[PDB]
RNA sequence: AUAGUAUAUCGGUAGGGGAGCAUUCCAGCGACGUAGAAGGGAAAAGGGCGACUUUUUCUGGAGUUUCUGGAAAAGC
RNA sequence: AUUGACCGAUGGAGUGAGGGCAUGGGUGCUAAGGUCCAUGUCCGAGAGGAGAAGAAUCCGGACCACCGGCUAAGGUCCCG
RNA sequence: ACUGGAAAGUAUGGCCGAAGAGCAUGAAAGCUGCGUAUCCGACAUAUCGAGCACCUGAGUAGCGCGGGACACGAUCCUGUGUGAAUUGGCGGGGCCCAUCCCGUAAGGCUAAAUACUCCCGAGAGACCGAUAGUGAACCAGUACCGUGAGGGAAAGGUGAAAAGAACCUCGAAAGAGGAGUGCAAUAGACCCUGAACCCGUCUGCCUACAAGCGGUAGGAGCGCCAGGUGUGACUGCGUGCCUUUUGCAUAAUGAACCUACGAGUUACUGUUUGUGGCAAGGUUAAUUGUUAAGACAAGGAGCCGAAGCGAAAGCGAGUCUUAAAAGGGCGCCAGUCACGAGCAGUAGACGCGAAACCAAGUGAU
RNA sequence: GCGGGGAACUGAAACAUCUCAUUACCCGUAGGAGAAGAAAACAAAAGUGAUUCCCUCAGUAGUGGCGAGCGAACGGGGAU
RNA sequence: UAAGGGCAGACGGUGGAUGCCUAGGCUCUCGGAGGCGAAGAAGGACGUGAUAAGCUGCGAAAAGCUGCGGGAAUCGGCACA
């Protein structure tokens, strides 16, 4: 049959247009006022998956 | 002729058989290895499993809405809107734009600025960019939004 | 390329016929040719077999001694496939072998076998010719006037006609199509080609 | 279709039960336990093929040895004589000429003595 | 393998890659068979190498097969 | 100087029970064919020769053939 | 005409064909037989206007409490307790209100396009061919096992034709030797062919002072038929194989032997790649038409490519971040459809193997 | 086919929500088919009008110890 | 030398592989049909022949009885004598 979408990575994952794959940064949820602004600023700011793990989050996507 | 066809070269190939001896060098643990769980018949990968650790697609949150209402428009740029009136034109319109294959026909075009638009043409779309709009009406011609 | 026309009694009229060019004169290409024989025999396939699998053979799922202390191999239920009248293991299933090719792929091949026939010089455009009856000694009489007779020929005829098709039934080596369902695998599997002089100007509008 | 090639497996069998002939026991007929031991004497021969050249040199330089003996010397100092004087003559055809032509031999001798 | 005959290289488990043989059936062009087919016994000869192939003779008494392509119930 | 041994992209893996020896160490009793690390090496996945017979000590990396030659470690009274 | 036990074979020379599908006949038959193409046939039986405010479905719609179904852990159903209005009405448009739009619950009936095969008729297969294919080609759900529910085999072939061996010899007769039939009896009833493991007899060479995975490399003599073949006095070297292991002659695992059987397959959805078609475009799906399942022609719906950035509104070769900018992030500065192949997931998914769990029955001989 | 009842092993690499599955199985009862069926319907100022079945939409919108998983409709193209 | 043994060959025994073959299977396509039964069904028991175990057919009218249509020399089922 047809591949299914993993529920949650559709959920957390988006696509550019070159082909790598966006993400957002953990450690900013609720422990804040003890972190740095440096570290917040690093961390509220977008990513790109690491090459290692991209095609086990293609997998995910159905290598999308 | 059926007595003699040949395919091109390169274009077809024998398979793989696993299990069939030494001298293939495939036999006996037929590429496998030697024990565990990649060994067994039935295994499966298991897509998101890293051994335990919590993974990447949990260790990281979710972000964002999808709107409902959202609107989205074929970009139709200027070098392509001088290339075809040429090509075929001193009026460009949708049905036109549908007729030459360059957007379906249920689709709403917005023209851009990637290009010149040089010779004076009158525009039907449905949304122009303000550097595209300027282009046209610079170089002699007119902007109808409809 | 243009032909000469010849009669039933298969003497040249000197009433010449027109080959069209990008039908007969291409550049055949072998690959096409092999793509579109190779798929007409697929669809031509049946695949009507069978063995039986565990899940379906006539025994019960019992098993038939106990785990230990017996001193032999230990054994589960009687359809295991290592056992005498067992489980046949990855045997037929019933298939679908058809398989797609682009339609422009096989126009192509067409265009390769009639250059083919064109090249070799093995087509003959005779008059259009139709029986009051059926005789097959009657339609015997063209090909033999026609001097292809010896070898597997095929007849190319752009309309129905009855009369001629029940004279040509009963003869070995002799095959009827219509001009417009020519394909690939039937303009090579004879030697010779005999189009009628109004089965010529329905593959042109065709096949162009 | 179904596939079954019984005259040709079985032809695989009877070739090779043809080169055990003349073995002991079951080692000659029976077919897994000749196959093994067929198998076995393969791997014999090919380190007896080169054990051959050295068995072949050792009875070249013995037969030398007794025949350089009966003229007063031994084969080490023969030898040495010889590439002394760069006679390329080697232990085969030496030895030949020790056993079968002792003329020839003691004329080698009495050139480097 | 590189350069187009020269230089280098050729021990191998897990494992990756390349190139082939045999088996059953199909399409096409063709062959063989009661003046003896397949199978079975014996012998001889071949292959860069091999999986294997060919010939002769006895038995046997009716089917068998080259090449090119195609598909697998395709090898203990 | 170096037969080219390094890296990127992308298809396919296996491995994730190691072991001996030498050197530097911890631990143990300055015991263990013990145990835990580091640096090499060999066995693993490596045949041939010497050591009487020994996985890793000494010499040495097997494309095939040869009733040719020179050597290594180690030897040259006989078994040899 | 030849070969042959027997022509249908082979070589000549004819003929039919709307019939050159096939099966049978002493070998392989268009012209020997039954048939085939085509045409013709049933006594039976079977089937085929204005106004007006009168009406328009009640323990119903709706509601509380507890459950169920909807893709779903506003809409639909209801066990329990309640409970409207009436065309200016009532219900829905994903809490809810307003407006607008759509529709008329609490009555009912309806062909086609869809699902299936105990069965009848006509066909087919790059399906099996007697340890295969149904458990069952024969006798089969039989024999046999079980109190019962239930479980459940093995087993095809003389020959063209029984012409299935009158009669004799040895034997008390079982068995054979002959005779005869036959192309063949080493086709003689367990009968086509007739392999291996295993078992005999004969012939040739070796063997009673000799000690280890049984071979391998040398090497006399002897025996047969011109240098081939059988044997092997004597000599050198040599602790099977598989699997599992850091490491096995291992006193770790495994097999009596032979013949036969026995374990990465297929479908669908992706992705990489070898080979092709078309190319700023590529490609059809369901289905339809003609012809006779295939073949040919239609079918552009949809899908991918063609612009990105931003959570989004939205801007656009830019965009987001900023009060703005600079900086910075992401972008800008040949695809597509197939064929073959590798791999992945979903399916039992390379094979054999649990202790167990659940449902419906059978048993207190 | 339509009704009445209704598991567990298994997956979640444990397990209770969830899954397996409105499956297996048991019971009742039609027909050549059955069920459905003629809007108290969809839609979104633009429109289509009974039911059924196929191709798409789409592994999408959603749902979910937001885990494993589950998974539409509108719209378009057909059969009738 | 050979009580015995080893190897090779020749000829046999046993056993039933292999090759060839088919009488039975397997998967489907197209068309039809989709029931039987109180006027007693499905499924059975017992019988039934010149001869008669078992199957088949039949039912004390018992391998069968009467008409109508077909067809033309053999026939009393498998199945002999
Ligand atoms: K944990
Ligand atoms: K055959
Ligand atoms: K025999
Ligand atoms: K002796
Ligand atoms: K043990
Ligand atoms: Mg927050
Ligand atoms: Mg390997
Ligand atoms: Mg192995
Ligand atoms: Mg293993
Ligand atoms: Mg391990
Ligand atoms: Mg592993
Ligand atoms: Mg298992
Ligand atoms: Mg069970
Ligand atoms: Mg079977
Ligand atoms: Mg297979
Ligand atoms: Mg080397
Ligand atoms: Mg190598
Ligand atoms: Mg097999
Ligand atoms: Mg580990
Ligand atoms: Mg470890
Ligand atoms: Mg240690
Ligand atoms: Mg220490
Ligand atoms: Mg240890
Ligand atoms: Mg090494
Ligand atoms: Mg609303
Ligand atoms: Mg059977
Ligand atoms: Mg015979
Ligand atoms: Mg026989
Ligand atoms: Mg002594
Ligand atoms: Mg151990
Ligand atoms: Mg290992
Ligand atoms: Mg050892
Ligand atoms: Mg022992
Ligand atoms: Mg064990
Ligand atoms: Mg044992
Ligand atoms: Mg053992
Ligand atoms: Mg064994
Ligand atoms: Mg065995
Ligand atoms: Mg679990
Ligand atoms: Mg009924
Ligand atoms: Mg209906
Ligand atoms: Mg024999
Ligand atoms: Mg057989
Ligand atoms: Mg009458
Ligand atoms: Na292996
Ligand atoms: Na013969
Ligand atoms: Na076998
Ligand atoms: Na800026
Ligand atoms: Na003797
Ligand atoms: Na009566």
């Amino acid at each position: 049959p047809k591949l299914k979408t993993n529920s949650g990575a559709k959920k957390r994952f988006a696509l550019t247009g070159t082909g790598k794959i966006k993400r957002k940064h953990a450690f900013k949820s609720h422990i804040l006022t003890k972190k740095t602004k440096k570290q917040k600023r690093n961390l509220t700011y977008f990513s790109t998956v690491h090459k290692v793990d991209e095609n086990a989050v293609k997998q995910l996507l159905c290598l999308r | 002729n059926l007595s003699s066809l040949k395919p091109a070269e390169g274009a077809v190939k024998s398979r793989k058989r696993i299990g069939r001896g030494p001298g293939s060098g495939l036999g006996g643990t037929s590429t496998r290895g030697h024990k565990g769980a990649k060994s067994r018949s039935g295994y499966s990968k298991k897509i998101g499993f890293e051994g335990g650790q919590m993974p990447i697609q949990r260790r990281l949150p979710k972000f964002g809405f999808k709107n409902i209402n959202r609107v989205e428009y074929k970009p139709i740029n200027l070098s392509v809107l001088q290339t075809l009136s040429e090509a075929n034109l001193t009026k460009i319109s949708v049905e036109d734009l549908i007729a030459a294959g360059l957007v379906s026909r249920n689709s709403l075009v917005k023209i851009l600025a990637n290009g010149t638009v040089t010779t004076a043409l009158t525009v039907e779309a449905h949304a122009f960019s303000k550097t595209a709009e300027e282009a046209i009406v610079r170089a002699g011609g007119s902007v109808v939004k409809l | 390329m243009e032909l000469s026309v010849y009669n039933i009694k298969g003497e040249d009229t000197g009433k010449k016929v027109v080959l069209d060019d990008s039908i007969f004169a291409i550049e055949p290409n072998d690959h096409a040719i092999y793509l579109d024989v190779k798929q007409y025999m697929a669809n031509q396939r049946q695949g009507t077999h069978k063995a039986k699998e565990r899940s379906e053979l006539s025994g019960s799922t019992r098993k038939l001694i106990r785990q230990k202390g017996s001193g032999g191999a230990r054994r589960g239920d009687i359809n295991s496939p290592l056992l005498s009248g067992g489980a046949r293991v990855f045997g037929p299933r019933p298939r679908n072998y058809s398989f797609k090719l682009n339609k422009k792929l096989k126009a192509l091949a067409r265009r390769s076998a009639l250059s083919y026939k064109a090249k070799n010089n093995e087509i003959i455009v005779v008059e259009d010719f139709n029986f009051d009856a059926p005789k097959t000694k009657a339609f015997k009489a063209i090909s033999a006037a026609l001097k292809v007779g010896e070898k597997k020929v095929l007849y190319v005829l752009p309309e129905v006609n009855k009369n001629v098709y029940l004279s040509a039934r009963n003869l070995p080596n002799t095959n009827l199509i219509l001009a417009n369902l020519i394909n690939t695998y039937t303009v090579l599997a004879s030697k010779n080609l005999v189009l009628t002089e109004r089965s010529v100007a329905v593959v042109n509008e065709l096949f162009k | 279709p179904r596939s079954v090639n019984h005259v040709a497996s079985r032809a695989k069998r009877k070739r090779i039960l043809k080169l055990t002939r003349g073995y002991f026991g079951a080692r000659k007929n029976v077919w897994t336990v000749a196959k093994n031991t067929w198998e076995k004497g393969l791997t014999y021969a090919y380190r007896d093929r080169k054990s051959k050249k050295r068995n072949f040199r050792a009875l070249w330089i013995q037969r030398i040895n007794a025949a350089a003996r009966l003229e007063g010397m031994s084969y080490s100092r023969l030898m040495g004589a010889l590439h002394a004087n760069g006679i390329e003559i080697n232990r085969k055809v030496l030895a030949d000429l020790a056993m079968n032509h002792p003329e020839a031999f003691r004329a080698i001798v009495a050139k480097v003595k």
